[PDB]
């Protein structure tokens, strides 16, 4: 029931065990190192 | 010794282990440590450091 404003696809490829580390206050190898969500994200994280 | 440990105890009989007089410089862990689970209580984890 919502539009989008500014919609952005961020797509790569973690270890099963790093799939938590994809979270706004997450630290660790990824989230440090590698890839970092705001604290304020709005948005969706899917992992398969 | 605490996460590269050769034996582990039975969940009875858990082990507890003292830390002390030690910097907790926990990235060295990235190389080798991979963990499921890492869920921490009354800390932030971006403030561990």
């Amino acid at each position: 029931d919502l539009c989008f404003t500014n919609v952005y696809a961020d797509s790569f490829v973690i270890r099963g065990d790093e799939v938590r580390q994809i979270a706004p206050g997450q630290t660790g190898k990824i989230a440090d190192y590698n890839y970092k969500l705001p604290d304020d994200f709005t948005g969706c994280v899917i992992a398969w | 010794e605490v996460f590269n440990a050769t034996r582990f105890a039975s969940v009875y009989a858990w082990n507890r282990k003292r830390i002390s007089n030690c910097v907790a410089d926990y990235s060295v862990l990235y190389n080798s440590a991979s963990f499921s689970t890492f869920k921490c209580y009354g800390v932030s984890p971006t403030k561990l450091n």
